[PDB]
């Protein structure tokens, strides 16, 4: 036999580093079979609205959230948008989404590659398909702004054009190590519930004929409203791994939140689920690529994910 | 006032249905910048043509070994029109000179080199692609590359059933236009390019002028080449 | 531009040699000859075209439109345009930075001067296209829009000034009499400085220095510029305190030289 | 990634043609036979031109009119180009030269002639208006893809019927099929491509200077022939003797006269192509009415 | 349920095929084994070039997750280590959503995957085992679980799921669960009542499918 | 011969002997027989030869089979050539012809059509055909006409001496034919209205899978040239 | 001699033979460059007002190295190719381990000195520098003008007062350098003849010379001059009247060194 | 953009001394990374450095390497994409004459700066030093060859890159300002570089 030190077998055969670190019972990134990456929170600190008095009147977010968990940091900050509307239960017709622009800041520069792409489309998908966000939490309660005294305008806000708001999101992804997806999901989490959406109004022609030769909705610089999502339906990411166990280096194991180049390239047997404390799941994605899939697995996975879930929405009151 | 095409037959600029816009031609306007250079100014157009080779290609990938390689760059600059802010329709301009020079010039006996042109619309006052086409025509013969003949461009306008030859912007957003691209002196059509309705019956006649005018232009770029080559052996002698 | 190593070593030590000795034979402040042609677009209202010494060609194009100054704040935009490059390539996203700072309508330009009513002015479209460059264009662009800027004619206006849209008369037009800034590229050569430098000259510069001028003053933005990226080093801060003075003596000849109209 | 023709095959089909021969069996004036499909929606339609086989959907959405055209609806085609009709095509490169040229053919043909009526499409005059959409999908090419996607194209817009809308001032309440039937849309005039196909039988030295004129001309070439000719001409008319466009970029330079006998040839097919496109409608339209008299 | 399906359509391509499930309707062409291109290009194995086109507009993101998904089927069912260097252009153009494309996407997905192992069938690419596909919906307030639903019915669906199996041993045994992917509010109980129905009718699928397998390629051999 | 589709339960016997042969793969790691081909399971009696018979048009290179190919390069000792668009492409030796010296080099340029045998087919390496014969017809195939062919039409053209398209043929015209098993058939008589009416007969008669059907397409086709 | 354009019959007479800038169609030959009609002998051939310098065997050309390649150098010489500069057709300072460290003696960028060996079917030349005057080239500054006012002579590296050399290369690739040992041998050891340092011992009066030189060089080329021996040292003592280099930029003066010198060659 | 959600066209945007803390090689995929915190009494800005490289350059005859700088506007979108690429032109211009190019042959080192918060308590003037910071922390860190220790300071609009302990510069920056005030923009811009400086070396080695 011949045997490699561990710097050069991860580059060697990353499947190996794997089938050698489960064969002594560890994994790759030094955690158990079962354990999860301690994560950590910062959250509304680009936001606007952070400061409760001086509002940063130049910047533009209105949510924000930065999240470390492992060597991967991901910050995510909410922007806002107003559309004007054209047109006429718990159903999926009547909830909204947001829009992602997910980059993966890696060594390359350039166009968006299909993790960054496939990953944006799978948030705005789950944003959707969970009920988070109704669409009735995006109408604008539109004000009039009209000139009081003289000069001083006054805007009223009411206790017809109707308009509607848009929200955008941009995820930047420092340190990559592993899959990804679950941290940006879980800090778009975090950043949804600090987004603060700012208040409309209108001022008291185009087709008209003008003589030769001779409107639209503005935003508040202060005054500011909650975004009413369900809570309810907020969910939390976790990723599972079933992988065989080579006899040389039948039997199966599975291992929680996938990390470092042995695992992720190697693991062709994946589980992803999207779980809500209390409630349902949300999502759940079965890939069989690697070993079979078996019962046993789906309700361990299951079975983790909620007291992932609660972990994660009670870490952070 | 004006008018487009007055009963009197004068048009918006006083010309005639078969009267040219002034037409005046530069060759080596830029030695120190290409092998072929060439200055147009059709009308109210100013193009400048730059031929740059036959050399050798930057990237060896890209490179034929039967014959030459060959390349059009139009850039219309931001000054030319009525300032826009605002492609695909660029693009088309680009591989349709490509493809008329492909079968004039004689890329076979320069193989495994690259003819780069390179255009910059200064001024556009209609009938911009036979104005492009007369400035690749004399830069390329400026570069020494050997073609078989001239190429020459007009544009025809159909004002009900006169056609005006040489239109300008004006007279190209009136009335349906035909731009030719002659070989030489020739009946054949390097380029024909009919961009909106023409009645089946009345095309015939446009081609006809647009022929006819062509030619008239084939004769003063090379009036104004052999003027240009005499000047030269005239001021060495 | 490639050159030789035995090429690069004569220039260098030719050039750091006490007195400099330029490849031209010029002088650490003499510039290359240059043609001007002026008022040759007549769909501007501005137009020049200057060609140096080395084949670098650059023509602009100045161009106006009435706009309501209460809200344009920026009342004159330069868009350069460099043949061969990309419209997002780092040297015309630099360069359009830096001239967009040297007229930029409160600094360099006199904004005043573009009034036209107490609720409308002119706004300036400076439009720049190098057809060919083998240096560091900034120097060679800000000589061909000062001499368009001088050349440009607006049309007169009608209407009284304060406050419909302006009117202006249909024949008559005035000129334009703004005073535009001119853009100085220097290179440091061990211990002496050089203006305008050649290509060559500036393929074995240790750095540069982008000064700009107005008003018989130096005015900003003023930047140390790597004409190259092998033999870039260090200059001591009297290098820099050098280059100055030399743009502050000299520049008023190239203002009258650009003049003469 | 190229299509290899061998130097037999190369010779083969043009020494055939010299002799008057088309592999497919057709002559040298014959448009291929034109087959038309209709789906179950409208604005479904498949066209199939011997081997070669295009799909056309149209779809139409609520927009805004242009401020500067604010009586006037919104048209658009889309024709990106897949592996799927050949491996020689690259995946959506709307830049390549074959792929711009084609693509702008089709735009000046349906979209620049006005063959549909956007003024129709305006529902109130400062917003609103019917943003229509015209996408081609090239499943299977045997030579032929203009012609085929400007039928497809205008059949599509023919069979297309946008919903009924009903305004109340600022509300535009789209009404789906099932409360009241769909409108169809305004076509103005019905355009028809023809391609013609050059072959150059000598060298270019007889071209340029040569006294008879000896190109061969086929119309509606199959792949194979379209590999191989030297010259190639679109032009499009419609039943009002109108010459909508011509498109003949470069290659072969063609006589004059030539050319124009081309156009007055592409006549006699678009008016068989025409009346053959209303009569497929008619008889789908029949087929609907007696499917409504069943149910 | 009742799927009706044609093998052989194209012939510029080396496997094609048109899958119609209710109203969703999609054409799939596969070209492989051909040259790869240098960035696909694969020591060991196969190489795959997956691609969807929408029935309307252009391809957004929609459909790069689509061919993500599909990807995910396809990978394991090729045998792609006999192919080492190689590539295989499997290219799906949706022809009718059969679902509002706005707000759902697993009937294309479950018709494209069919679609692909159909047209990976007629193309004569070595596959390890069979495959098909079915899209499940759990309805509103009925809470009922409806295999291959219809377009209306996923309108008040509160969950929606995709299941494809591998089917192996005369389409008896399941080799394995190649894709399941549920969006929506559910819980375990009701995750294995889908999984169990769902098999079921997976193996409807695949009984379906060997026979219309086989009556397109038996006239096309000698016995 | 049954009828076996990819995954289902191999039904020999591992008792017995087999040679394995097209659409029948043996697992890298559980050594396990299993048919990875949708088709028609062939076994022979007595050393038992079994394989699949199943449909397919993008030709792979085995040893042992004759292919028509295109010459599309020229390099230092060998030519590259194309059995297949957009297919690998395929090496063919200088010394790879009959009575082949270093003084003597072919004579073939780039397109000419070539009837070689693949000698060298290894999966991981680029193919290699060869013009000489491996136990001592090829050569360069001058004008004529190639035809597009199923894979199994060829082989049944090559192998099968019961397929009535060489005997309609023949009562037609005089005509030289040369079978790929790559799906490229090469054909050439007197005449151009001969070779194109064999052209139009094998086109038609690739696409009815039809055996009783080759007569009367023949027939038709020629009566058509005249 | 007759200007002809594109296009035009230049003979309608087939018993010719057809040379460069023609081409036929049965009896008619026609012209496909603007250029001169030029009969020789039988060969009826248009010489092009313009095109890049063609090079022919015997040429003494001055080169940049553009790349290295398996066994050879290409080497631009200011035509429509690259030539090429084989391994065996240079003097190393063969052993197959040189063959591989090919940048020790050439590297791109480098310019050199060699003779056009023979030329390919395409037209590009190969090069050799198999004898002592062929080199690389250093201790001085390169300048080019264009190849149609380089006479082809007997010889091209010319000594001229003031203890500078010149290379005047066909293609119009000037070396201008100081006056080396080897220079002076010219009328009627050196183990390093690939250093790329320079010779440390050039004054200033040399360097100050290289620029006169180079100015009226460039000066003779800006009036469309022909470049020769006895026109570069006329120029060089004519500009003696300036008394800093500098001053021979200027456009005046310049057109003045060239009249000067062809209103003295009348006399003569 | 087809490779982006960008939601519905229809709708349109929203319109309504110095404490340092620096941390090196807490990214994984890099070479050297960085982050620089810097907290004033008017202004608070933190920014992440990444240098990837020496990553060799597929058939690249440079006899040196070639620095490459993307200066990023991670999430905070406050500066225009002419300034941004301006100020990487000028930190491309100081670090080629800091990184010791010539041990990095037919290689390339590319370096990013991200911003991550910036709140005024243009400004881009007093941005650039702590870019010079955290790049250089960040090109130590990755193990690339430095001819000193690149810092900077900002004092009224000009800013000026230093090494040697000031006594020569490797950068000049002045935009607005006022007149004359060269002698003494280099003091207070010196004097900024050696508090940076001391911290830096601080940092490498605590
Ligand atoms: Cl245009
Ligand atoms: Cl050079
Ligand atoms: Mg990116």
């Amino acid at each position: 036999p011949i045997t490699f030190p561990p710097e050069v077998l991860a580059r060697i055969s990353p499947e190996l580093s794997l089938q050698r670190h489960l064969s002594l019972g560890i994994r790759p990134c030094l955690r158990k079979y079962e354990e999860f990456r301690d994560v950590a929170i910062e959250n509304n600190t680009l936001s606007r609205y952070a400061d409760a008095g001086n509002i940063d009147t130049k910047n533009n977010i209105l949510g924000s959230n930065v999240l470390k968990s492992g060597k991967t940091i991901v910050i995510t900050s909410i922007t806002g948008g107003i559309i004007e509307e054209t047109s006429a239960e718990d159903i999926i017709a009547n909830y909204a989404s947001v829009y992602p622009v997910v980059e993966v800041e890696r060594g390359r520069v350039g166009a968006c590659t299909d993790e960054e792409m496939t990953i944006s489309q799978k948030l705005h998908d789950s944003i959707l398909h969970s009920r988070i966000l109704p669409k009735k939490a995006l109408k604008v309660k539109a004000g009039v702004r009209s000139a009081n005294e003289d000069g001083t305008f006054s805007v009223l806000y009411p206790d017809k054009r109707k308009w509607s708001y848009v929200l955008y999101a941009k995820i930047v992804v420092l340190s990559r190590t592993g899959p990804v997806f679950d941290l940006c999901w879980n800090s778009l989490m975090y950043a949804l519930q600090s987004v603060k959406l700012p208040r409309a109004f209108i001022d008291e022609l185009r087709m008209t004929i003008r003589t030769r030769g001779r409107y639209e909705i503005i935003c508040d610089q202060t005054k500011s409203v909650p975004l009413m999502i369900n809570a309810k339906n907020i969910a939390f990411a976790s990723n599972y791994g079933i992988v065989e166990l080579d006899p040389e280096c039948l039997n199966t194991v599975l291992i929680a939140d996938l990390d470092t180049e042995a695992e992720e390239t190697s693991i062709h047997s994946t589980i992803s689920i999207l779980a809500a404390p209390s409630g349902n799941y949300k999502q759940l994605t079965l890939m069989g690529g690697g070993a079979k899939i078996t019962p046993e697995m789906i309700k361990r996975s299951l079975l983790l994910s909620r007291v992932r879930a609660d972990d994660l929405s009670t870490r952070f009151n | 006032r004006l008018e487009i095409y007055s009963p009197e037959g004068l048009r918006l600029d006083g010309r005639r249905w078969n009267e040219l816009r002034r037409f005046e031609s530069s060759i080596n306007t830029h030695p120190h910048a290409a092998d072929g250079s060439s200055y147009m100014e059709q009308g109210n157009n100013k193009i400048i043509t730059l031929v740059k080779g036959p050399k050798e290609p930057r990237l060896k990938s890209q490179m034929d070994t039967s014959k030459a390689l060959l390349n059009v760059s139009v850039n219309i600059t931001k000054f030319s029109k009525e300032r826009s802010k605002s492609e695909r329709r660029v693009l088309e301009i680009q591989t349709s000179l490509v493809r008329m020079f492909e079968k004039n010039v004689m890329l076979n006996i320069y193989p495994r080199t690259v003819i780069d042109i390179e255009i910059h619309v200064l001024e556009q006052d209609g009938g911009i692609m036979g104005s492009l086409i007369n400035g690749i025509t004399l830069a390329l013969i400026d570069a020494g590359i050997s073609m078989f003949d001239y190429i020459s461009g007009i544009s025809v306008g159909l004002y009900d059933t006169t056609p005006l030859l040489d239109t300008n912007s004006l007279e190209e957003n009136a009335m349906s236009t035909v731009t030719l691209g002659v070989v030489g002196k020739s009946e054949k059509l390097s380029l024909l390019l009919v961009e909106d309705k023409i009645p089946l019956d009345r095309l015939e006649n446009v081609l006809a002028i647009g022929i006819a005018g062509a030619h008239r232009v084939r004769d003063l770029m090379d009036e104004e080449l052999r003027k240009h080559a005499q000047k030269r052996v005239s001021n060495a002698s | 531009m490639s050159l030789s190593v035995a090429e690069k070593s004569y220039l260098y030590d030719s050039l750091a040699s006490t007195p400099s000795i330029r490849p031209d034979g010029r002088l650490p402040h003499q510039f290359r000859p240059i043609e001007i042609f002026t008022d040759f677009l007549p769909s501007s209202n501005g137009s020049s075209r200057i060609i140096a010494s080395d084949g670098s060609e650059c023509i602009v194009s100045i161009k106006s439109k009435v706009v309501d100054h209460h809200v344009e704040n920026e009342l004159l935009q330069v868009d350069v345009d460099i043949a061969g490059q990309r419209d997002d390539a780092l040297v015309v996203e630099t360069i359009t930075s830096l001239l967009n700072k040297v007229l930029k309508s409160g600094s360099g330009v006199d904004s005043s001067k573009l009034q036209l009513t107490k609720k409308y002015s002119f706004k300036i479209f400076v439009d720049v296209l190098v057809i060919s460059s083998h240096s560091h264009p900034i120097s060679l662009i800000s000589f061909a829009i000062y001499s368009a800027l001088n050349s440009t004619y607006l049309p007169k206006l009608i209407s009284a000034f304060d406050d419909e849209l302006p009117t202006f008369h249909d024949y008559d037009m005035v000129k334009l009499d703004i005073n535009p800034p001119l853009v100085f590229i220097l290179a440091v050569v061990g211990n002496n400085m050089l203006l305008d430098p050649a290509a060559n000259e500036s393929e074995v510069a240790n750095n540069g220095l982008i000064i700009s001028w107005s008003n018989g003053k130096i005015t900003s933005p003023i930047r140390s510029v790597a004409l190259n990226d092998s033999n870039v080093k260090s200059f001591k801060p009297h290098l820099l305190k050098q280059g100055l003075a030399m743009v502050e003596k000299y520049a008023p000849d190239v203002v009258r030289s650009l003049e003469n109209l | 990634k190229d299509i290899e023709i061998s130097a037999s095959e190369s010779k083969f089909i043009l020494e055939a043609l010299r002799q008057n021969y088309r592999l497919d069996g057709r002559s040298f004036d014959q448009f291929r036979d034109v087959e038309i499909t209709f789906g179950k929606e409208f604005g479904d339609v498949s066209v199939k031109m011997g081997n070669t086989k295009v799909h056309c959907r149209i779809s139409c959405q609520i927009a805004q009119p242009y401020e500067d055209r604010p009586f006037e609806g919104l048209f658009v085609i889309s024709t990106e180009i897949s592996p799927m009709a050949g491996s020689q095509f690259e995946n959506g490169n709307i830049t390549g030269e074959d792929e711009v040229l084609c693509s702008r053919i089709i735009e000046k043909s349906v979209r620049r002639s006005g063959a549909l009526d956007v003024e129709g499409l305006c529902i109130v005059a400062g917003s609103k208006c019917w943003a229509v959409r015209a996408d081609v999908h090239f499943l299977d090419c045997d030579g032929g893809f203009i012609d085929a996607s400007c039928i497809a194209v205008m059949a599509g817009l023919m069979h297309f019927k946008k919903p009924d809308i009903t305004v109340h001032g600022e509300q535009i309440i789209v009404h789906p099929v099932n409360e009241r039937e769909p409108v169809p849309l305004g076509i103005l005039h019905i355009p028809i491509c023809v391609t013609f196909s050059f072959f150059n039988p000598q060298d270019t030295e007889e071209n340029i200077k040569g006294e008879t004129n000896s190109e061969i001309s086929i119309i509606d070439a199959t792949l194979k022939e379209e590999l191989l000719r030297d010259g190639v001409l679109t032009v499009t008319l419609n039943k009002n003797r109108e010459v909508v466009q011509v498109s003949k970029a470069g290659g072969l330079p063609m006589d004059a006269l030539t050319l124009m006998k081309c156009c007055h040839e592409a006549y006699s097919i678009i008016e068989k192509i025409t009346d053959q496109i209303l009569q497929l409608l008619k008889e789908d339209s029949e087929k609907r009415n007696k499917y409504a008299a069943m149910l | 349920m009742s799927v009706q399906a044609e093998i052989g359509i194209l012939d510029h391509v080396d496997g094609s095929s048109e899958f119609v499930s209710q109203d969703t309707k999609v054409i799939c062409s596969v070209t492989g084994p051909i040259e790869p291109k240098a960035r696909q290009e694969l020591p060991t194995q196969l190489a795959l070039e997956i691609i969807v086109r929408p029935a309307k507009g252009v391809a957004t993101t929609r459909e790069k997750v689509l061919e993500d998904k599909l990807r995910a089927v396809l990978t394991p069912l090729i045998t792609r280590h006999c192919y080492p260097r190689q590539l295989c252009q499997i290219t799906c153009q949706i022809l009718e959503s059969g679902e509002d494309e706005a707000e759902f996407s697993l009937r294309e997905l479950s018709c494209c995957i069919n679609a692909a192992f159909l047209a990976l069938v007629d193309a004569g690419i070595a596959l390890n085992s069979m495959c098909a596909s079915i899209p499940i919906a759990i309805i509103k307030d009925t809470s009922d679980i409806i295999v291959d639903p219809t377009a209306e019915q996923l309108k008040i669906s509160l969950s929606v799921h995709t299941l494809a199996l591998e089917f192996v041993n005369g389409g008896k045994v399941v080799k394995n669960v190649l894709l399941l992917d549920s969006n929506g509010d559910f819980n375990e109980d009701q995750l294995f009542s889908l999984l169990e129905l769902g098999e079921q009718k997976c193996q409807e699928l695949v009984t379906n499918i060997r026979r219309i397998i086989q009556d397109n390629i038996s006239p096309r051999l000698v016995v | 011969s049954t009828f076996i589709f990819p995954g289902d339960s191999f039904p020999v016997d591992p008792t017995t002997p087999v040679k394995l042969g097209p659409g029948i793969y043996c697992d890298p790691n559980t050594q396990e027989i299993r048919p990875v081909n949708t088709g028609v399971l062939h076994v022979s009696a007595k050393v038992q030869t079994a394989y699949i018979d199943y449909s397919s048009k993008r030709y792979i290179p085995s040893v042992n089979d004759f292919v028509i190919g295109v010459i599309i390069g020229t390099f230092s000792d060998s030519y590259k050539v194309s059995l297949q668009n957009f297919s690998s492409s395929v090496s063919l030796s200088y010394m790879a012809f009959p009575n082949a010296s270093k003084k003597n080099r072919p004579t073939l340029q780039v397109g000419d059509l070539v009837y070689a045998r693949v000698c060298t087919a290894e999966k991981e390496l680029e193919a290699e055909i060869e013009c000489f014969d491996s136990t001592t017809g090829f050569g360069i195939l001058e004008d004529g006409m190639i035809i597009d062919v199923n894979l199994n039409f060829a082989r049944q053209l090559l192998f099968n001496n019961d397929f009535p398209l060489l005997k309609v043929l023949a009562a037609h015209t005089k005509f030289e034919v040369a079978i790929g098993l790559n799906g490229k058939i090469w054909v050439k008589c007197e005449e151009l209205s001969n070779t194109l009416a064999c052209y139009r007969t094998i086109m038609e008669c690739c696409q009815k899978n039809d055996t009783a059907a080759f007569k009367d397409i023949a027939k038709r086709q020629f009566k058509e040239i005249l | 001699s007759q200007i002809v354009t594109p296009g035009e019959l230049v003979t309608d007479d087939p018993i010719w033979m057809r040379g460069h800038g023609t081409y036929f169609l049965d009896n008619m030959t026609y012209s496909s460059v603007a250029g001169t009609v030029s009969r020789v002998n039988r060969l009826l051939s248009v010489i092009p007002l313009k095109g890049r310098y063609a090079p022919e065997t015997g040429d003494h050309v001055v080169g940049r190295i553009a790349e290295v390649g398996n066994k050879r150098w290409k080497v631009d010489i200011g035509g429509k190719q690259h030539a090429v500069l084989m391994l065996g057709s240079v003097n190393l300072p063969k052993s197959e381990s040189d063959e591989l460290q090919m940048r020790s003696f050439l590297k791109e960028g480098d310019l050199l000195n060699a003779e056009v060996q023979s030329l390919f079917q395409d037209g590009s030349a190969s090069l050799h520098t198999r004898s002592l005057k062929y080199g690389k080239l250093r201790n001085g500054m390169f300048c080019q003008v264009p190849s149609s006012l380089i006479v082809r002579a007997k010889n091209h590296t010319h000594n001229l007062p003031g203890n500078i050399t010149v290379v005047l290369g066909v293609n119009g690739y000037i070396w201008l350098r100081k006056t080396s040992q080897m220079d002076l041998a010219r009328d009627t050891s050196s183990w390093q003849i690939y250093s790329d340092e320079n010779d440390p011992s050039i004054s200033n009066n040399i360097r100050q010379a290289i620029c006169r030189y180079a100015n009226v060089i460039k000066a003779l080329a800006f009036c469309e001059i022909g470049i020769t021996q006895q026109r570069i040292v006329s120029a060089y003592e004519a500009s003696m009247v300036y008394s800093n280099v500098g001053e021979l930029i200027e456009k005046n003066v310049m057109e003045s060194i060239g009249s000067d010198i062809l209103t003295a060659e009348k006399m003569r | 953009d087809r490779r982006r959600l960008l939601g519905p066209a229809a709708a349109k945007p929203m319109a309504f001394e110095q404490e340092l803390s620096l941390h090196t090689g807490f990214i994984e995929n890099c070479n050297g990374s960085a982050l620089v915190e810097a907290r004033s009494l008017g202004h608070q800005t933190s920014l992440i450095t990444a240098v990837y490289g020496p990553r060799s350059i597929r058939g690249s005859f440079t006899s040196q390497g070639t620095i490459s700088i993307q200066l990023k506007n991670g999430l905070l979108e406050k500066y225009n994409t002419n300034e941004l690429k301006e100020v990487s032109s000028f930190l491309m211009g100081i670090f080629n004459s800091v990184v010791n190019l010539s041990r990095y042959p037919k290689s390339g080192i590319d370096i990013f700066v991200y911003l991550t918060y910036d709140k005024d308590l243009s400004q881009i003037s007093s941005l650039i030093p702590h870019c010079i910071t955290s790049i250089t922390l960040a090109l130590a860190d990755a193990g690339i060859e430095l001819v000193d220790m690149a810092g900077a300071g900002e004092a009224n609009g000009t800013v000026v890159s230093f090494i040697k302990n000031g006594e020569e510069i490797v950068g000049f920056w002045k935009d607005d300002g006022d007149d004359e005030d060269l002698l003494e923009c280099l003091d207070r811009c010196k004097e900024q570089y050696n508090r940076y400086r001391d911290l830096m070396i601080s940092c490498l080695m605590n």
